[PDB]
């Protein structure tokens, strides 16, 4: 999902590449370092956002996400969720989902 | 603003939280089965309860999103399972007492045993003890002692525990707006929301009953042939138009007749196909057994196995220090982690079982891209059906000669294949009557059509009419036959085995039409053919996200189950059995009994 004019959860709600982006991409398997026995929750992500992030925009706001019109006020409940979610990391996970 | 947006939001966050707890719950069971330790036994309960209570907590929020305002089919299917409250609908007492009955009935099954009448000191448990002895036992009294005495302390003692299981489970179906508990299992086939593909729950009783009528002419000939070979042993108790004893079926419950293949061999003067002696000379181990099967899925176009799959496999049991269950099982946890726990010896069955155990893993790879709640087979019969089509292709002499197991000069003719069809017929044609018989009985008892006193009266009354089996010793309503069965005592679906036979054969006939194979069906081999894999891969990745009636049309082109592929694959055997039964009477009568003369 990382590329000019892409879509998806991580692209829209986390990191997006503008259509004119001239840079490059590099990735390698971290399963031998990040992933450990029992799981590593230190690496999280933003699951829900009221809209799509703009090009080269970073928002760390932890404010609760409101799905409907039901007030939240920072208290989890019906139609109220916590946007940040932790990536499950263990060495037994499939290569496709390896960090 | 609309409930649709709120429903999809609840479903997106549910897959992530459920995938983490579900993976840890299944991972805990893996370490418990691979190694028996005090730490793994507790981890399975903690991880199992954490995931079990997760659905109970999510079910409360799932009932707050009615499905009437959701116009998406994929959204309602995900919430269809979450809308169910499980045991929450039951009363506090009925909810807690239900687990006690399941654990009590399951404990007596494993702890149940029958002491040797001749050796009161030695007392052998049913599994393996009672299941192994009854397999090769040719004695009339030896088989009757363990078969008759088991249900005395089991069937009779499990009757009060089974009665509660019937009343408790019914309260759950009524709270779910189901006609009865019997309709609860039929809900797996329920199809609604698509015009023209709708499948009613009650339609299953008519399909299973309508398709069984066409199997009668094939089973009647197969039953008359088995009774002719065994008629010389006991002509008094075995009548020509009567039924065969219930304890002579070859095992405890008479589920599979494969054990009788030895004495039922039509031709003993010709060799049989076996890879045991061939693999020994080739010097192959469990490491190369799975590797040879992995190349088979690649020939049809299916992706290979991940590196972690073959590295984490368990090829044997390292003694009693670290012990595991040798029962072949395909464990799918999540996050791309696939493993198989089996004890791998050198045999012709392990090679065929390798393709079956790998079929489940290969089947889980197609729909793995679907949501957590959308990852599953279209029904309960497609799980083991997709794995049987792979084993049927390996048992063909063409596939064995390809890799070099069977000699290239081996003569293949009618005498050679006729003996092979009989071996597969006992395991296939033998389970069908027993499956429709036992499954139909549970639906009648749960529906309330059979009073408590007629449970056993209707059990054997319908047994001679369906499978044509009579009881040597008459039993009263105290005994419970299904109570001793594994699936009946463990609260598992017993109907999935009947439909598996019709589904595995439909794909066999459809996949062979894409590969353009000619000749008999049992001669077909899907290896080296990449056209059949592309057609089956479409449905493999669909899972239960789409109605099984629609997905089945894209493969075999049928909207329901059909027995036609059952007659063609068994056609060569039916033509031969019809001639051998001319001197005997085809069929049986329900008015004959071994104790009634």
């Amino acid at each position: 999902q990382i590329a000019p004019g892409q879509t998806g959860k991580i692209a829209d709600y986390n990191y997006k590449l503008p259509d004119d982006f001239t840079g490059c991409v590099i990735a390698w398997n971290s399963n031998n370092l990040d992933s450990k026995v029992g799981g590593n929750y230190n690496y999280r992500y933003r699951l829900f956002r009221k809209s799509n992030l703009k090009p080269f925009e970073r928002d760390i706001s932890t404010e609760i996400y409101q799905a409907g019109s039901t007030p939240c006020n920072g208290v989890q409940g019906f139609n109220c969720y916590f946007p940040l979610q932790s990536y499950g990391f263990q060495p037994t996970n499939g290569v496709g989902y390896q960090p | 603003s609309t409930i649709e947006e709120q429903a999809k939001t609840f479903l997106d966050k549910f897959n992530h939280e459920a995938e983490d707890l579900f993976y840890q719950s299944s991972l805990a069971s893996w370490n418990y089965n691979t190694n028996i330790t005090e730490e793994n036994v507790q981890n399975m309960n903690n991880a199992g309860d954490k995931w079990s209570a997760f659905l109970k907590e999510q079910s409360t929020l799932a009932q707050m999103y009615p499905l009437q305002e959701i116009q998406n089919l994929t959204v309602k299917l995900q919430l269809q399972a979450l809308q169910q409250n499980g045991s929450s609908v039951l009363s506090e007492d009925k909810s807690k007492r239900l687990n006690t009955i399941l654990n009590t009935m399951s404990t007596i099954y494993s702890t149940g045993k029958v002491c040797n009448p001749d050796n009161p000191q030695e007392c052998l448990l049913l599994e393996p003890g009672l299941n192994e002895i009854m397999a090769n036992s040719l004695d009339y009294n030896e088989r009757l002692w363990a078969w008759e005495s088991w249900r005395s302390e089991v069937g009779k003692q499990l009757r009060p525990l089974y009665e509660e299981y019937v009343v408790l489970k019914n309260e759950m179906a009524r709270a779910n707006h189901y006609e009865d508990y019997g309709d609860y299992w039929r809900g797996d086939y329920e199809v609604n929301g698509v015009d023209g593909y709708d499948y009613s729950r009650g339609q299953l009783i008519e399909d299973v009953e309508h398709t069984f009528e066409e199997i009668k002419p094939l089973y009647e000939h197969l039953h008359a042939y088995v009774r002719a070979k065994l008629m010389n042993a006991y002509p008094s108790y075995i009548s020509p138009i009567g039924c065969l004893p219930a304890h002579l079926l070859g095992d405890m419950w008479g589920r599979f007749w494969t054990n009788l293949y030895s004495l039922t061999v039509p031709f003993g003067q010709k060799p049989n196909i076996d890879v045991t002696d061939a693999m020994v000379d080739q010097a192959w181990d469990a490491q190369r057994i799975f590797k040879e099967a992995e190349k088979f899925f690649v020939s049809v176009g299916l992706p290979n196995m991940t590196q972690g799959f073959w590295e984490n496999s368990m090829l044997t049991d390292p003694g009693n220090v670290q012990k595991a269950v040798c029962h072949p099982t395909a464990w799918d946890l999540g996050k791309g982690d696939f493993r198989i726990l089996m004890c791998t010896k050198v045999t012709m069955d392990d090679f065929l079982t390798a393709h079956h155990e790998m079929g489940h893993i290969q089947y889980d790879m197609a729909y793995a891209a679907q949501p957590f709640l959308l990852r599953n087979g279209a029904n309960e019969g497609f799980h083991e059906a997709v794995g049987e089509i792979m084993s049927l292709s390996a048992a063909t002499p063409k596939h064995l000669k390809s890799i070099g197991l069977l000699s290239p000069d081996f003569q293949e003719d009618n005498e050679t294949e006729i003996n092979f069809l009989l071996k597969q017929a006992l395991t296939i044609v033998g389970t069908l009557p027993f499956t429709y018989m036992l499954e139909k009985w549970r639906w009648m008892v749960f529906k309330g059509e059979i009073p408590k006193d007629q449970w056993m009266k209707k059990w054997w009354e319908m047994k001679r009419e369906i499978v044509g089996v009579v009881e040597p010793v008459p039993h009263d309503e105290t005994y419970c036959d299904p109570a001793s069965l594994f699936h009946v005592s463990n609260d598992y679906s017993f109907i999935r085995y009947y439909t598996r036979t019709l589904y595995q054969f439909q794909f066999q006939e459809a996949l062979c039409q894409a590969a353009k194979h000619e000749g008999p069906l049992h001669k077909c081999d899907i290896s080296n053919s990449t056209e059949a894999g592309q057609k089956l891969f479409n449905m493999l990745r669909l899972g239960k996200s789409e109605p099984w009636t629609l997905a089945l049309e894209n493969v075999v082109g049928a909207k329901n189950m059909n027995v036609r592929p059952l007659l063609n694959y068994f056609e060569p055997l039916f033509t031969w059995l019809k001639d051998q039964n001319k001197n005997s009477f085809v069929g049986w009568s329900t008015d004959w009994s071994p104790y009634a003369d």
